[PDB]
């Protein structure tokens, strides 16, 4: 998911990639539910590309119109960054330097 | 959520002496450096919400320099010094320490005028419009200044809120001329099984609080 | 010379997601924070999102807790606003603007600085029924004094009406009122003019209304109901 409705990364990659915990930063004061991540999507991306088709991901034929949570899935997923992240829960911030 | 608030909620100021308006904060906006937050900004009539001032004191070139910032810890002021009948408008601060960023009340600050006692007019609505199936009676407060003069519709002397909604006018370069049209929203049902319709108002220069009120038929 | 084009305005349904494009022209683009704030019909103005120079979204409103979407084109210089389930008070007359303070100027990322208001688009979130207009004489009481003397458009869709007094013989003394607005979405204004009280036989007297999305073009008249 990460990978193919995340973020698809090019296979050959010319640098470095540093990744460091941000649990004290990128957490609110009770899990930071204002940051989102795309894993729901029918299409695939193009390396290094920036996607702002924010709208309303639709997996089926229901004439949405808009209206969502019904037969309408929300295209993100929330991170929830409250206190109890772990060492697999905290924000890791990446950065690939191509 | 950080509370603020913003005082007065008008103040008519006079050209030729200073102004002081403020805003008061819940969390004192110092930080690590010691700096607050609080940026200052106005609209005109007519006008996109514009800038005034950042931080009060730490400036960047360019700024106006007739709005002064001064304050401490949680509570701040904004201090009117060059004086023009221009500062008419409305107010507004900021706080940019903790997220997320948020509008205060915002005051509107007008040049005085001599306090007039206020004209107030009655008008029963027509019986073809009545016909429709709603009693739209109207109220005209005119010349009364400032703005602070409330309105009361009472139906057989009741104490009520709702249904009454008052379009007052934007202040007239004639003797800072308010005028208001109060409308009062009555069943059809409602009109028929009473009788006494009456508005009332209340203005500073009005020692007594004037009852405009009319009958059924005439 | 800044300038910020906006778009995504029109006749649109509440609970419909929605896209608001806002193009940045005159100043360099990715190196500023950027804002959205809201602004309801008939009310105030308030903030309702904004984002970082690296493309950060700095959060949502509290009514509005994730379920909006801002992104930034950096390759075209433009500006992102998805909204979904809107409500009748949801409306808001966004506006969308930069940051004064740049990258390394005067700590922690600077991200204030509501400074250069690009005219917002006016999306009409409202679901209302086609209401015929109803425009009504106020008639003039027998007011020495000055009468006063009016006409009200009410129950009416879409809310762009405009009114004439005397086909603009009638100059002194004009006031509409604004529409004061009802549960079902229903508007209703009253244009209001003082008038001397001497010329209550002279005068003959007419106001103008033009609902120009129903071409209603219509002269009438005000008469005391005596």
């Amino acid at each position: 998911k990460i990978a193919d409705y995340n973020y698809k990364l090019p296979d050959d990659f010319t640098g470095c990639v540093i990744a460091w915990n941000s649990n004290n930063l990128d957490s609110k004061v009770g899990g930071n539910y204002n940051y989102l991540y795309r894993l729901f999507r029918k299409s695939n991306l193009k390396p290094f590309e920036r996607d702002i088709s924010t709208e309303i991901y639709q997996a089926g034929s229901t004439p949405c119109n808009g209206v969502e949570g019904f037969n309408c899935y929300f295209p993100l997923q929330s991170y929830g960054f409250q206190p109890t992240n772990g060492v697999g829960y905290q924000p890791y911030r990446v950065v690939v330097l191509s | 959520d950080i509370v603020m608030t913003q005082s007065p909620l008008s103040l008519p100021v006079t050209p030729g002496e200073p102004a002081s308006i403020s805003c008061r904060s819940s969390q004192s906006l110092l930080h690590s450096n010691g700096y607050n937050y609080l940026d200052w900004y106005l609209q005109k009539p007519g006008q996109s919400p514009q800038l005034l001032i950042y931080l009060g004191s730490n400036r960047a070139s360019g700024v106006p320099d007739r709005f002064s910032g001064s304050g401490s810890g949680t509570d701040f002021t904004l201090k009117i010094s060059r004086v023009e009948a221009e500062d008419v408008g409305v107010y507004y601060c900021m706080q940019a320490l903790q997220t997320p960023f948020t509008f205060g009340p915002g005051t509107k600050v007008d040049i005085k005028r001599t306090v007039a006692a206020p004209s107030v007019f009655i008008f029963p609505p027509s019986d073809e419009q009545l016909k429709s199936g709603t009693a739209s009676v109207v109220c005209l407060l005119n010349n009364f200044y400032p703005r602070e003069a409330k309105v009361q519709w009472k139906v057989d002397n009741a104490l009520q809120s709702g249904n009454s909604q008052e379009s007052v006018t934007e202040q007239d370069s004639k003797d800072s001329t308010y005028s208001l049209s109060s409308t009062l929203t009555l069943s059809k049902a409602d009109y028929e099984k009473h009788k006494v319709y009456a508005c009332e108002v209340t203005h500073q220069g009005l020692s007594s609080p004037v009852t405009k009120s009319f009958n059924r038929g005439e | 010379q800044v300038q910020l084009l906006e778009s995504g305005g029109g006749l649109v349904q509440p609970g419909r997601s929605l896209r608001l494009s806002c193009a940045a022209s005159g100043f360099t683009f990715d190196d500023y924070a950027m804002h959205w704030v809201r602004q309801a019909p008939g009310k105030g103005l308030e903030w309702v999102s904004g984002v970082s120079w690296n493309s950060g979204t700095i959060g949502y409103a509290d009514s509005v807790k994730g379920r909006f979407t801002i992104s930034r084109d950096n390759a075209k210089n433009s500006l992102y606003l998805h909204m979904r389930s809107l409500r009748a008070e949801d409306t808001a007359l966004y506006y969308c603007a930069k940051a004064v303070e740049m990258v390394r100027g005067l700590g922690a990322d600077p991200e204030y600085g509501m400074d250069v208001w690009g005219q917002g688009t006016t999306v009409t979130v409202s679901s209302a029924s086609t209401k015929g207009p109803s425009v009504f004489p106020l008639a003039p009481s027998s007011k020495g004094g000055t009468a006063a003397l009016g006409c009200l458009v009410k129950d009416y869709f879409p809310e762009p009406v405009t009114v004439s007094w005397n086909s603009g013989a009638l100059t002194s003394g004009v006031h509409t009122f604004p529409a004061v607005l009802q549960s079902s979405g229903l508007y209703s204004l009253s244009s209001v003019v003082t008038v001397p009280s001497s010329s209550l036989g002279t005068q003959t007297y007419i106001c103008n209304v033009n609902h120009k999305p129903s071409n209603t073009k219509v002269d009438k008249k005000v008469e005391p109901k005596s």
